[PDB]
């Protein structure tokens, strides 16, 4: 995140941090979608050119954290992973199409003031809210404590004209126009974290996107690009249906 | 498993409190 603001305590209680155990390293953002399930980007877990192909025992998650380096006693929780699930049509060889993965936790995480799941979008929320100019929210670490930025969704032809990457219907883009000069951006380093929207219909928060790549911030590009969660919900449901508890 | 109560924050919606910037999101719908 760049040009964001400090997240208030319990502002983003679905926030999940994905770590490599050894050497201990923060790899990516992620989000809590139920007491046993965490959503992230596939490229955080599987990218063979960079020798990235994690097994469940290589990783952990920390949940309920707002400080990047400081232990938060009786607040933050650690969970091990039972299984990793990568979209079967994830396209790492071209454009990161279907950049989505699920991680099943070994044990249910207890909910608290600081830990609570975000909603998956339904047909109404996807149809109504994923529109150019509407803003969602991305949370992550600065490029320290959790940072927040609110970003407008970009018109689809504008998104396509702003990158050489082939933009599929499983992707959307967001961020402020460069020449406009309103500040705040999501970055490559925010990969895997959630793009959320607060529904005006029922006042609940929905995860509409996953940060898939960022072209701005520390690069000369314009926008951040997101996996379209609703577009891939059939897969999400197939995995949770068969392997949930 | 928590799906029924998803997306409602204990320190915000549950308490009838709003965070500092959620009004910006609401305004973007206008
Ligand atoms: C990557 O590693 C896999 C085996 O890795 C397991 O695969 C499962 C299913 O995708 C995944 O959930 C786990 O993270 C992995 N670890 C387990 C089960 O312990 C190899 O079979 C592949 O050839 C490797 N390469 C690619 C491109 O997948």
């Amino acid at each position: 995140i760049v040009e964001g603001s400090d997240a208030e305590i319990g502002m983003s209680p679905w926030q999940v941090m994905l770590f490599r155990k050894s050497p201990q390293e923060l790899l990516c953002g992620a989000s809590l979608i139920s007491d046993r399930w965490v959503l992230t980007a596939a490229h955080c877990l599987l990218y063979p050119p960079w020798d990235k192909n994690f097994t469940e025992n290589d990783l952990l998650v920390r949940i309920g954290k707002h400080s990047r380096t400081r232990y938060e006693r009786n607040i933050e929780k650690i969970s091990m992973l039972e299984k990793i699930y990568i979209h079967p049509r994830y396209n790492w060889r071209e454009n990161l199409d279907r950049d989505i993965a699920l991680m099943k936790l070994k044990k249910p995480v207890a909910f608290s003031d600081y830990i609570h799941p975000v909603c998956l979008p339904d047909r109404e929320t996807a149809a109504s809210l994923l529109q150019a100019g509407y803003k969602g929210r991305v949370t992550g670490w600065g490029n320290s404590v959790l940072q927040v930025v609110n970003l407008p969704i970009v018109e689809r032809p504008v998104c396509k004209d702003s990158t050489r990457i082939r933009i599929t219907d499983n992707m959307f883009c967001a961020g402020y126009k460069p020449d406009e000069g309103k500040r705040g951006a999501a970055c490559e380093g925010d990969s895997g974290g959630p793009f959320v929207m607060k529904s005006p219909f029922n006042n609940r928060w929905y995860q509409m996107g996953i940060v898939s790549w960022g072209e701005g911030c520390d690069r000369d590009g314009k926008y951040g690009f997101y996996t379209h969660v609703f577009r891939l919900k059939k897969w999400i449901q197939k995995v949770i249906d068969q392997f949930g508890e | 498993s928590g799906e029924a109560d998803c997306g409602l924050r204990p320190l915000f919606e549950k308490k009838s409190l709003e965070d500092k910037t959620e009004r910006e999101l609401l305004e973007s719908y206008i």
